[PDB]
């Protein structure tokens, strides 16, 4: 499957995978193309956080899917 | 920069909690830029 | 209800996503009526 | 169990059932009423869709619930 990932300024992203990639999976592959570390991700599928213990199927995300990607900022 | 929304009255969680809450990609844009700033800068 | 939402400027994504992520009959009614309209229009 | 089920232009449909009724069973009896098959429909209730593999109980679907029937467009 392909799967798109639009950043804040509007860059998006095009990465291919399936329906049982986890999402931590997919933070990964981002990581390795952009810069940005797995704690500093988070998916974001339409009011929908997408957690780092699921697969695009826990989600429905099928193909041509726009996640929004959201630098998650510290905390505690 | 156009139309935007006054963030300068917001909280902790209230952003993050926005954030990880909501998926307004404006929103997601403002609330990082003034979560960045708060520590930046101070004013 | 009156008057439907000209969903011309959505996107296949946002309104599939909408339908797939979205929960109010009068949306879904308009994302449904734009995308049949897609396929039935055709010039 | 009886549970309501509006449609788009606004029919409703009553379905006999039970909290054990998987969604996909539901879709089947819709199936015969009216001429809409499984794979072209989607239930959502609480604000929440529901999945294929799942019960009525698995979303608190009690008796005299609303469920939004819509068809699933098939395309992407």
């Amino acid at each position: 499957m392909q799967i798109f990932v639009k950043t804040l300024t509007g860059k998006t992203i095009t990465l291919e995978v399936e329906p049982s990639d986890t999402i931590e999976n997919v933070k990964a592959k981002i990581q390795d193309k952009e810069g940005i570390p797995p704690d500093q991700q988070r998916l974001i599928f339409a009011g929908k956080q997408l957690e780092d213990g699921r697969t695009l199927s826990d989600y429905n995300i099928q193909k041509e899917s726009t996640l929004h990607l959201v630098l998650r900022l510290r905390g505690c | 920069g156009t139309k935007k929304y006054d963030l300068s009255k917001w909280k902790y969680a209230e952003l993050r909690d926005t954030i990880n809450t909501s998926c307004d990609i404006e929103l997601l844009a403002a609330c990082r830029e003034e979560f960045h700033r708060r520590l930046k800068v101070y004013h």
